């Protein structure tokens, strides 16, 4: 981080979220004005408020706000910028952005566009692997045109044949196929897709490698003919082919294997003369034998991890070689250095599809930034809304440490130190998949989620000794929120009479089976005996702090309360996943016995105009399925619009009114299922 | 739950146009303690807002307009259900917190011939006879009577304060446009002098009408301050056998 | 030569005459009496006491601050009175200066008769028409309002208030009658309600005339806010002193007795 070098005075960062607070970061460590660009919507971002200034580029989607070219160089006339970064995604492949905008003696941050358009696309980037004499997937030079040429081509290819739309990316347009009539049937229906979705109309067909490692290499290439590969990476755990846990040392990879491998990726760098940082990806069987895959041309998401195994700042480095100074490292000066793990925390249900994305506002966030060896990257504060424009991602979370083993168990108090309240995320999964005796061992292919969770993401199944544990705690709880209700100011009209209770008995209800629990308390400590077995549980027990740390036989414990009835109900998040628990007295339990069940049929199906008003728009038909929280009929009334919900999951049987309609108050509007 | 937490997701809550609606009970959510309130009535007259909670351990009442509800105008409905609370609230020496965000009252010949004037009446003086500390924060919006129907400061209020977005004026900017410049029948430069000076806070501050703008963070450090130096609120009022309610 | 002189009978005779001579003529028109009329059938003859006469609105916004704007007594004549012998305070608002739409110096002229009445215990009669609020002023007005209606619930169940309706009165202005004890309207000129017909019919899309959204039919026949209704105002201010008679001055003094036959 020396400041005497000149480095270019402006810098406009092209990208949203973490990755534009990343680089406003490392541009202010090394003294750098800095420029931000926003749409309306994320005109009060983390980066925008980090960034020396900012300007607004437009509307709220991305396809008008950060992929217009025309708002992005009027911002960079405007501001006199002198380079550019594109962080990851949007334009930093754009062809026509890099042309219009070396036009100018602006300078892009980044590898050149040769580089670009020959990596684009899939086949050529084959071919000149070919000619790069680098291991390659075994497989068809060129495009097949038609299903009988997909068929006899995949009679030689191999049965366990892969057919991957060219171009685009994105983990679409890849799809496996074993049969000849399968290799037929998923052609045209490739075919379509990539009509549909990219336009390419090319497709690469390709032998299938069965169970491999996806390792990634991360390359360093200068304006002076240097590659330097910074170690390995590996990130095999996938859904819906998209990366969500990785590590920076493999272990089922070898030194031989990681010098040959960067070798091999230092040979390609200088073949497409590479001058920036860039990844290449490999597929490693289990015989050690990897061929390439993709050569991605920009800054990997996953690169910090490798910092913390390397120490080197990948975005000077690349700000640096953009300058045009050479290289200051050395191939020999790159080393490991302790273990790296790594996890990224989206903002979707990990419960269903294995996450789905979900929208929402935070209303409380906070990160174990108190914590040893975490490191946080989030453009997330408290208040940010996350919306359907850009990606549902809240934040990459990396732990650092001596070894595999205090790397993962760093991971796991992070994550149980990780407090999000606003949306869905998926910490469950990331803690089971840290936690998991496979992940421990080593043994991790491309189809861990898919292998280990056949029927899907159920929970963390808690053993009996856990589960005597979360009973302790639960009923603690309960208890101290007993004795805190007790706790009245004095009086000195009415004196108050605690009483002089010494055991609880309680019933706690957890899934669908009902424990017996005595409670005694002696100042901080509780002697819980949960179906004869005997726990002690100490802790200050604060009932305000959202993190409750418990010990419960010595086992220290991070709980969380995210909700919490009169009735008895009861949501605690441990060990990573939200347990429901209905805590009732042993009396209110016998006389609970009595009371009968009431059916909920409910209606859902009749919606009601709060006022008389003109309904400014319907983005519902007849026939439509909806569910909770999606707006029907937005009706505006004295300059407001109100934005009315369904009530149900429900088909819309019928809208009665339509788009600029008067209506009175409590008029047939809609009629659900 | 200390009583100096800040709120910082209540810093962009209010969006920015006032065409789109939020929920006040996120904001109630966020400044009580431990995030608990029992609300009273959640199913009837939702277009306001009354329940228990805690302040530092003390129990007050909180009252509020809902956007999302009937773009949260005041009607007879709502009046009633807030009037008997702050009475109940003012007769057990319990304090008052008042969130506004209000556009006026409902209109309509259902509304006159129900007897609006009598349930606006009565909710303005459940207000108005309170002796209890009462603090009120506005939003976005206070316009017409619904001003000073929200426990305003000319009704002895406490302490008052205004959100960076609130809009305290007489009525819309449009009509009070027309209304004044009728004559001049140039809104283009009417108009765009007018919501220069008057949609923003600036006239009720500079009269004194609020007391400060605060930033909506601090919110909750705030009010619990105040009501710890309120507790001792005493106030003394001419003798009479009761009061003549406009029930 | 002094103009003080000249300048005090110039402003008195410009008060007595309230905001012009035609607006008077087209207030007689359309049966209407002025407000010193009102108050000179109400009190007994020789008996008024006016105050506030030179009190004047201080706005100076959109053009208010050039005398063509400037009206001594600012659209409201207060003061007391003795009804039978019984002392009571009283103020009338003047449709003629700005529509008789509240201001500063109105409320605060109003404001200060309430305090006096709260101050001896005598009853306050009040003679609203009233257009609205000044809307030049701004926010002053509507705490000119929340002034006046704190007053009147600090004085209910203290002493008697009493509300006649003699004009259009929209917006703000129906909260007073509302919060006094008793409220009476004169027929086919009085209205009360708090939205126009205009905005009724552009948010609510129906269209009605004022007769039948705030008439004195409709609040003393199907509303229960008004309670009773008279056939002009030469009739309600008699009805008015009638039943004047029967209130006691102040919640302190007893149920009037008179002389039975
Ligand atoms: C958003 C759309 C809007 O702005 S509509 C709501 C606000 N606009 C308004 O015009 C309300 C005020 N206009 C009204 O007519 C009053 O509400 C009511 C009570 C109905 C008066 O009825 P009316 O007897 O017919 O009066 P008018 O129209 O014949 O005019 C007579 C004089 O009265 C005056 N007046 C009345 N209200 C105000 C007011 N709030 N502020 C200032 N002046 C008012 C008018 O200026 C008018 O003066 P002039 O004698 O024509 O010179
Ligand atoms: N030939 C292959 N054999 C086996 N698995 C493959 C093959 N090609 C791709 N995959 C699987 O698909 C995943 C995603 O592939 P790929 O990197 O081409 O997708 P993408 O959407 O273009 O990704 P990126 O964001 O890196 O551009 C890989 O991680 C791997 O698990
Ligand atoms: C915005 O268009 C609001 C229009 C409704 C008018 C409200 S209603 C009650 C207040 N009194 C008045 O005259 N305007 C305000
Ligand atoms: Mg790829």
């Amino acid at each position: 981080y020396d400041p005497n070098e000149k480095t270019f005075d402006k810098i406009l960062v092209a990208n949203r979220g973490e990755i534009a607070c990343r680089v406003i970061r490392t541009c202010k460590k090394m003294g750098i004005k800095t420029v931000a660009i926003h749409s309306d919507v994320d005109a009060s971002s983390v980066h925008v408020k980090m960034a020396d200034e900012a300007v607004c580029v437009g509307p709220a989607p991305t396809s008008k706000s950060y992929l217009n070219m025309d708002a992005i160089m009027e911002a960079i006339k405007k501001t006199r910028a002198q380079a550019v970064h594109p962080g990851y995604g949007f334009l930093s492949e754009n062809k026509e952005f890099a042309r219009c905008l070396a036009a100018e003696d602006v300078v892009f941050i980044g590898p050149d566009t040769h580089a670009i358009q020959a990596m684009g696309d899939k086949i050529e980037s084959k071919l000149l692997a070919k000619k790069a004499e680098v291991n390659t997937i075994p497989g068809f030079d060129g495009v097949v045109k038609d299903a009988e040429e997909a068929v006899r081509i995949a009679r030689e290819i191999g049965y366990p044949v892969m057919i991957k739309a060219s171009a685009g990316g994105g983990g679409k347009g890849m799809r496996i196929a074993w049969d000849d009539e399968e290799t037929r049937d998923g052609f045209r229906l490739s075919s379509q897709e990539a009509a549909s979705s990219f336009g390419d109309d090319r497709l690469l067909i390709e032998k299938f490698i069965d169970n491999p490692r996806h390792i990634e290499i991360q390359v360093l290439g200068d304006k002076h003919g240097n590659a330097l590969w910074l170690n390995e990476r590996e990130c095999s755990i996938q859904r819906r082919n998209q990366k969500v846990v990785e590590e920076a040392p493999s272990i089922f990879l070898d030194a031989e294997t990681r010098r040959a491998m960067g070798e091999q990726a230092v040979a390609l760098a200088r073949a497409v003369k590479y001058s920036s940082a860039g990844t290449v990806e490999f597929l490693v069987d289990s015989k050690k034998n990897f061929y390439f895959l993709e050569m991605n041309t920009r800054l990997q998401v996953e690169h910090p991890v490798t910092e913390c195994i390397t120490g080197l700042d990948l975005v000077q480095e690349m700000i640096r070689v953009a300058k045009g100074y050479p290289l200051r490292h050395k191939q020999a000066d790159i080393r490991i250095n302790g273990w790296a793990v790594e996890c990224r925390v989206y903002a979707e249900d990990p419960y269903k599809s294995f996450g789905l994305p979900s929208i929402g506002r935070l209303s409380q966030y906070q990160e174990p930034l108190h914590l040893p060896g975490v490191r946080v990257d989030s453009g997330i504060q408290p208040g940010s809304d996350i919306s359907i424009y850009y990606d549902p991602m809240i934040s990459k979370l990396i732990t650092y440490g001596s070894d595999r083993t205090e790397a993962l168990k760093r991971m796991a108090d992070a994550l149980d130190n990780y407090v999000i309240r606003g949306v869905t995320h998926n910490i469950a999964l990331l803690r089971e998949v840290i936690i998991n005796s496979r992940f421990v061992k080593g043994d991790i292919s491309t189809k861990f989620l898919s292998d280990v969770y056949p029927d899907g993401f159920k929970g963390h199944m808690l053993t009996k000794s856990e589960k005597n544990q979360l009973l302790a705690i639960a009923s603690s709880l309960f208890v101290a929120f007993q004795l805190r209700a007790q706790h009245f100011q004095e009086n000195s009209r009415m004196p108050v009479i605690k009483p002089d209770i010494a055991n609880w008995e309680l019933s706690v209800k957890l899934h669908d089976k009902v424990h017996t629990v005595v409670a005694s308390n002696n100042g901080s400590v509780f002697s819980v005996e949960v179906d004869g077995s005997k726990l002690n549980v100490t802790s200050t027990w604060n009932l305000a702090s959202p993190l409750l740390s418990v010990s419960v036989d010595g086992t220290q414990r991070t709980v969380q309360c995210l909700s919490r009835e009169a009735g008895g109900n009861m949501s605690i998040q441990f060990l990573g996943t939200v347990y429901k628990v209905n805590i009732l007295t042993r009396l209110a339990a016998e006389l609970n016995k009595f009371m009968l069940e009431k059916v909920t049929e409910d209606t859902s199906s009749v919606l009601r105009s709060p006022m008389p008003g003109v309904v400014v728009a319907v983005s519902v038909k007849p026939g439509d399925a909806v569910a909770e929280g999606q707006e029907i009929c937005v009706i505006e009334a004295m300059k407001m619009q109100n934005s009315m919900t369904a009530g149900k999951t429900g088909t819309v049987k019928s809208v009665h009114c339509q788009a600029g309609d008067t209506v009175g108050e409590g008029d047939l509007l809609v009629e659900l299922e | 739950d200390p009583s100096d937490r800040l709120v910082p997701e209540l810093d962009t809550i209010v969006p920015l146009e006032s065409t789109k609606a939020y929920n006040m009970v996120d904001i109630i959510h966020s400044v009580v303690d431990e995030r608990e309130f029992f609300e009273i009535m959640p199913n009837y007259a939702k277009n306001i807002i009354v329940g228990f909670a805690r302040m530092n351990g003390r129990t007050v009442g909180i009252v509020g307009n809902q956007p999302k509800v009937a773009s949260g105008c005041l009607d007879i409905n709502s009046s009633v259900k807030g009037a008997r609370f702050v009475r109940f609230c003012d007769a057990f020496n319990i304090p008052l917190i008042t969130f506004v965000d209000v556009p006026g009252f409902l209109p309509g010949t259902a509304q006159e011939y129900g007897g609006i004037i009598r349930h606006g009446a009565k909710l303005l003086y459940a207000f108005a006879e309170a002796t209890v500390p009462k603090v009120t924060v506005i939003t976005r919006k206070a316009y017409g009577g619904a001003y000073y129907v929200m426990s305003s400061k000319h009704l002895c209020g406490d302490t008052n304060y205004a959100w960076p977005t609130a809009e305290i004026a007489v009525m819309g900017a449009k009509g009070a446009v027309e209304i004044i410049f009728k004559g001049h029948e140039n809104v283009e430069a009417a108009q765009a002098e007018y919501i220069e000076k008057f949609a923003n806070p600036f006239p009720a501050a500079v009269r004194g009408f609020v007391d400060d703008i605060i930033q909506p963070s601090s919110t909750r450090a705030r009010i619990c301050c105040d009501l710890d130096v309120l507790a001792s609120k005493k106030v003394q009022r001419p003798w009479r056998k009761h009061a003549n309610i406009p029930l | 030569a002094t103009s003080v002189n000249e300048r005090i009978e110039n402003k008195r005779r410009t008060a007595l005459l309230g905001g012009g001579q035609r607006r008077i003529d087209a207030q007689h028109k359309r049966g209407k009496l002025t407000a010193r009329e009102r108050i000179s059938l109400l009190l007994d003859p020789g008996s008024f006491v006016e105050s506030d006469m030179f009190v004047e609105h201080r706005c100076a916004d959109f053009g208010m601050a050039a005398d063509k704007n400037k009206f001594p007594g600012d659209s409201v004549v207060t003061g007391r009175g003795r009804i039978n012998g019984r002392l009571v305070y009283v103020f009338s608002q003047d449709f003629t200066v700005f529509g008789g739409s509240l201001s500063g110096a109105h409320a605060q002229k109003i404001c200060k008769i309430m305090d006096q009445a709260i101050t001896v215990g005598a009853p306050v009669i009040g003679l609203n028409d009233s257009g609205g609020a000044r809307i030049q002023e701004g926010v002053e007005s509507l705490a000119g309002y929340a002034d006046i209606f704190l007053r009147n619930v600090t004085a209910s169940g203290v002493i008697p208030q009493i509300s006649l309706i003699m004009g259009p009165c929209a917006g703000g202005a129906v909260y007073s009658p509302a919060l006094t004890d008793f409220t009476f309207m004169v027929k086919d000129t009085s209205y009360l309600f708090i939205t126009g017909p205009d905005v009724v019919k552009s948010v609510t899309n129906e269209d009605v005339t004022q007769e039948e959204l705030g008439g004195a039919k409709t609040h003393t026949t199907m509303s229960g806010v008004a309670h009773r209704a008279f056939e002009n105002d030469v009739d309600a201010l008699c009805n008015l002193r009638d039943f004047f008679n029967y209130l006691p001055l102040s919640s302190q003094d007893p149920a009037p007795v008179r002389e039975c036959h």
